């Protein structure tokens, strides 16, 4: 890649910081909808929308002879949700006095913690979301295991499965994301076709066989284990099934400390943003008011309001 | 009701010392004596007791 | 007859800018005026009438604050008009210095 | 029903704080010069004048 | 008359309540600012949240 | 990537994506006439001479 090492403009002029290993752009467009990444700020710790049910006895057989006695029915309204998610920074030791290396960059300490910042702050937003859509869907029993059978992962008859799960509405599922390392057992099983509906020059196909692409991402959220036990998690997503979004509240001080010998100049931030998965609720009651991580990947802290698995968007796989 | 028409400015509160001390150069000799406690430190504080 | 008063570099006491229509209007300017009181004795007051210049909505509106007998008081917003009426669009009061108004 | 129904109350955030309880806008001028405010700058705990008795 | 709830002025309690009405010429009491008003606001990090002192 | 071949100008670019060299294959441009181009749209100048 770049290197930059020819011409020194300035002492490690943003040569390089290794910014970030993890492919972190799956927000919007790039996830064609289904992690929308929004800037909308909102109060308290939490988002209330309410919706009208699906009366399930709506319509009855009817006795004209005899109309006998009337039923009686009752309309509800549903409840939405969307926790607010708070990720700071720990305190970093910039060295203020400049500490003499081949490159003399105090205040360029400051200047690079904030791209490696922006990055980690993107990388973290995608990992929640990932973690927490694959807990939800978990939780609202939109999962399927194909471990157990043969290698534990097809190269195409994985998917079907899933089309199955989801329903009669199976069109609308756009995209799949997951590891590398699912995609390079598609290659691998694509390169050396058993019944070969593959060509040389159609074994390197990104999609999924139905119009779905493969977006393939590094996160730590979607494996799980260590050599026999290791599992990958690969989960669809329809449009919109992920909302991160943003309330442009980044917080951002440096304090001189001191109180050694040397001086003592530190960094730190703060922001925020609202979690909401599409058809599914954050129990609030059995999570916490500031979810964390480990709180926010674990079940039973999702609760489904859809009616149905239709109505809501997202099917998780698991693959070994 | 606030009821704070007499409130003033933070940058206003900080410049009224420059203001001050200004006002008193302009006003001459008389004025610096009368406060040249604060422009002229004392030589000896131990002594200034 | 329209006075131009001189107000003291100390006595503008408090101003705010604010957008409308994305311009540089400023909405809140009060500055204190000084005078002596008016009695048939020969001791000399000095009492304070405090001006709040506001601006709402594009009309220039005033009040003056006056204190005496442990009171502050308030009387009523007026806006103030040009021989044609109309009114008036912007405050009144102009704040030079070295650098620019 | 109206349990059925959610219901949400309303809030809302007035930016607004009560400032004290006694009356203290009576400070100079109101008690005719009896107590007056000047801006002067003195140092020390203390400040002399010579009258000649 | 000029009326404040001083608690200066009221320097009593119970049944021994010992309120002071005092008169005053003009320049009785002397106030003077000297407009060496500070006002800092510190920082601090270490902590979940960042903090601030007035 | 500016090149003379037989006294005629030939050029290719490059796009670098983190490290992705996408070349482009070798391309001539011509005047508004025509006859393309005899010698490098490419001028340098310094202290010196250029």
């Amino acid at each position: 890649a770049l290197s930059d090492l020819q011409v020194f403009n300035d002492w490690a002029y943003k040569t390089m910081s290794e910014v970030l290993d993890q492919q972190v752009e799956l927000f919007n467009g790039a996830t064609r909808g289904a992690i929308i990444l929004r800037s909308a700020g909102n109060t308290g710790d939490l988002s209330e929308a309410a919706f009208w049910a699906k009366i399930q006895g709506l319509v009855r057989p009817r006795d004209p002879y005899s109309n006998a006695d009337v039923a009686a029915k009752d309309l509800r309204q549903l409840v939405d949700n969307t926790i607010k998610v708070a990720s700071g920074t720990p305190p970093i030791n910039i060295p203020p006095s400049m500490l003499r290396w081949i490159q003399k960059n105090p205040q360029e300490a400051g200047a690079v913690i904030g791209q490696q910042l922006a990055g980690d702050t993107m990388q973290d937003m995608l990992n929640n979301g990932l973690a927490a859509g694959k807990a939800a869907f978990t939780a609202g029993g939109a999962v399927h295991d194909i471990s157990a059978a043969g290698t534990g992962l097809m190269t195409q008859r994985a998917f079907n499965a899933a089309q199955r799960i989801f329903g009669d509405r199976s069109t609308d599922i756009q995209v799949w994301v997951s590891h590398s390392s699912p995609l390079f057992d598609l290659y691998d099983n694509a390169l050396a076709n058993a019944e070969q509906l593959y060509v040389f020059g159609t074994v390197n196909v990104r999609a999924d066989a139905f119009g779905r692409p493969i977006i393939i991402t590094d996160s730590p959220a979607l494996v799980s284990g260590a050599a026999e036990t290791l599992r990958h998690s690969t989960l669809g997503l329809t449009t919109g099934a992920i909302l991160i979004e943003q309330n442009q509240d980044f917080d951002s001080t440096v304090v001189d400390g001191t109180g050694k010998q040397n001086i003592t100049r530190q960094y730190q931030a703060e922001w925020s943003y609202n979690l909401g998965v599409n058809g599914y609720a954050y129990d609030i009651a059995t999570g916490g008011k500031a979810p964390n991580p480990t709180a926010l990947a674990t079940a039973a802290n999702w609760d489904k309001i859809s009616t149905s698995i239709k109505d809501t968007g997202g099917v998780v796989l698991v693959t070994k | 009701d606030s009821n704070n028409i007499k409130y003033v400015r933070e940058d206003a509160k900080k410049m009224h010392k420059l203001w001050a001390h200004i006002r008193m150069a302009m006003e001459g000799s008389r004025a610096i004596k009368d406060n040249a406690k604060e422009f002229v430190p004392h030589p000896d504080n131990t002594k200034a007791t | 007859r329209p006075y131009i008063k001189f107000i003291a570099a100390e006595d503008i006491l408090n101003w705010r800018e604010r957008w409308v229509n994305g311009a540089k209007r400023t909405t809140l300017l009060v500055f204190r005026e000084e005078s002596d009181a008016d009695d048939d004795g020969y001791q000399i007051y000095k009492e304070e009438v405090w001006r709040e210049l506001r601006l709402v909505d594009g009309t220039y509106w005033q009040r003056t604050w006056r204190e005496n007998d442990g009171q502050l008081y308030v009387d009523d917003w007026i806006s103030p008009t040009k021989a044609d009426g109309s009114q008036f669009d912007e405050i009144p009061f102009v704040i030079f210095g070295s650098k620019n108004n």
